[PDB]
């Protein structure tokens, strides 16, 4: 049972290692559109938060899942940021989401006062006021419901279908990243040009021991000129300098 | 009429005569096929769904193919019952509707 | 021993409406969905609803907007109503059983076949 | 005097405001279904044409205007088309008619 | 074509089943539309092809 989309769930994913290479084994996917990163590369790179949020909508409305978009999904039942790094993914599920009778399970708010904000999820019920008079708790004229429930009837059109949709958001930056794909570790040489990754940093460089300290909250002191001149392994908390 | 079916094939008992329906994506390259037979003056019956299976009643001398967006019924050693209409169904999802579709049929006869 | 009998129809003038009975019998009538399907003579077939034996119906989008149908499951009928029949409309109507979950399925059990005419 | 649903007018509205606000003291509106557009923001938009169609029918046909119906008003006397972007409003006037 | 029969262009008018694509066959072989073979007597229920 997926949600609603008005009133979405939103998982976040903690601490595992991540083979994306599964979640290709579900369909052909209506879509698959991965935004900041390229989906070939995903099993080789640390994340810090992976957010995944999950709804239905109908077919015609999958390209409002996007960043900067408009129409009544993405105005105000859920509006991605402009500053987005995850990837939407959406696939048809007329063979199971929908029923024939009608399936007034699904509903979507069509009125309100103005828009969201990014990730932004409300679950009222209060009567919109549209006319200048108060109606105090009884819809009719100038004031409607404002939760409509959707169709998927299966004799509808690709296009009035209830498709599923996952949106993946999640940011690599500062702090560990918990959560990384598989590398595979190997062992840490020394003293030696290599070509290294730690949790992340990719870069260039000889290894050496460090006088450096970073309190239980640091991984990684760059220089002045802002570049990486230290790090800390990722399972030893070992202190190293880096140099070209 | 979406699907496409001859209008008419004709045999002897003893050979082997294959009927046709092709279609697209969203008729048959998603979604399995079913073969019905008319005989005239009564309501239809099944042959075989599925694409490798078939029901009770009936004499797997009848065999279904299925080639990408095509499939295709198989009948060696006609008898004088086979004189039918036959049918092959498919749900489809389109852009202006969709629904529970059926091929054209194919009148097949012995003079 | 499973059967799916229906009621004989007559002439009937355009415009008006038809309500045809589908008695179901032989097994449990709250467990498998009923297909109607619709066939013109020298023309193909085509299918115009779908229902859940208990609880609502869909139907073809071709012949929306003049179908209606109802369950009564106490004495194991489903009906069809036709309003504002035509002159093309002449034909024989199947009201078949499907298999017991949704559309996807086979049409084992089939009606007796109902004629519809329209004369003067 | 309304024309009749079968020989209905047709006022094509040329320049000129439309204090969308009026239309708003009329009576409750049996009905009032905007289609392409919500009703509320209707005072911040521009349109080319505005054709006003007008005429009278029964209580139990009103939800034939619409478009996509069936039934004696929407098949031969009035279709509306199934790209429709107007606003259907509908009120009694048993007091008048 | 000749005054008197052109008996020199012929058509395959029985096979097994139909061709692929540009697909050429030579074969002369009677086919067998029976339940018994005739072994390279053709006949009833086995014709030239
Ligand atoms: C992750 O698991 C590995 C298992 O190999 C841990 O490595 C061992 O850590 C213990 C504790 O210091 C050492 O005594 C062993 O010698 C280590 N193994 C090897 C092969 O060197 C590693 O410490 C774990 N990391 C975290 C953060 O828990
Ligand atoms: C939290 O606040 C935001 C904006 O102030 C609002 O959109 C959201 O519904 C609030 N969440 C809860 C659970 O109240």
């Amino acid at each position: 049972r997926f949600a609603s989309v008005y009133a979405w769930n939103r998982k976040r994913i903690s601490n595992c290692v991540a083979d994306y290479s599964v979640l290709y084994n579900f369909a052909p996917f209506f879509a698959f559109k991965c935004y900041g990163v390229s989906p070939t590369k995903l099993n080789d790179l640390c994340f810090t938060n992976v957010y995944a949020d999950s709804f239905v909508i109908r077919g015609n409305e999958v390209s409002q899942i996007a960043p900067g978009q408009t129409g009544n999904i993405a105005d105000y039942n859920y509006k991605l940021p402009d500053d987005f790094t995850g990837c939407v993914i959406a696939w048809n599920s007329n063979k199971l989401d929908s029923k024939v009778g009608g399936n007034y399970n699904y509903r979507y708010r069509l009125f309100r006062k103005s828009n969201l904000k990014p990730f932004e999820r409300d679950i009222s019920t209060e009567i919109y006021q549209a006319g200048n008079k108060p109606c105090n708790g009884v819809a009719g004229v100038n004031c409607y419901f404002p939760l409509q429930s959707y169709g998927f009837r299966p004799t509808y059109g690709v296009g009035h279908q209830p498709y599923r949709v996952v949106v993946l958001s999640f940011e690599l930056l500062h702090a560990p990243a918990t959560v990384c794909g598989p590398k595979k570790s190997t062992n840490l040489v020394k003293n030696k040009c290599v070509n290294f990754n730690f949790n992340g940093l990719t870069g260039t460089g000889v290894l050496t021991e460090s006088n450096k300290k970073f309190l239980p909250f640091q991984q990684f002191g760059r220089d002045i000129a802002d570049t990486t001149d230290a790090v800390r392994d990722p399972q030893t908390l070992e202190i190293l300098d880096i140099t070209p | 009429s979406v699907l496409t079916q001859p209008p008419s094939a004709s045999g002897t008992p003893g050979q082997r005569v294959t009927i046709p329906c092709s279609g697209s994506s969203s008729n048959i390259g998603n979604n399995y096929v079913y073969w019905y037979q008319q005989l005239p003056g009564t309501a239809p019956k099944l042959l075989v769904y599925g694409n490798n299976q078939r029901p009770s009643g009936v004499p797997d001398r009848f065999s279904v193919s299925k080639s990408g967006t095509s499939a295709s019924l198989a009948i060696s050693g006609l008898r004088s019952e086979d004189e039918a209409d036959y049918y092959c169904a498919a749900w489809d999802d389109g852009l202006s509707g969709s629904g529970w579709v059926f091929g054209g049929g194919t009148k097949l006869t012995v003079l | 021993q499973v059967q799916l009998v229906q009621s004989g129809a007559e002439v009937k003038k355009p415009g008006a409406s038809l309500k045809v009975s589908c008695r179901a019998s032989g097994y449990t009538f709250t467990s498998h969905f009923i297909h109607w399907v619709r066939q013109a003579p020298g023309q193909g077939l085509e299918w115009m609803g779908i229902i859940n034996p208990s609880g609502g119906a869909s139907y073809a989008q071709n012949f929306r907007d003049r179908v209606t149908m109802t369950t009564d499951p106490s004495t194991s009928t489903v009906y069809m109503e036709l309003g504002s029949l035509r002159s093309e409309d002449t034909a024989v109507y199947y009201c078949a059983r499907a298999e017991g979950s949704s559309w996807l399925g086979w049409f084992d059990p089939w009606g007796q076949g109902t004629l519809v005419t329209v004369s003067s």
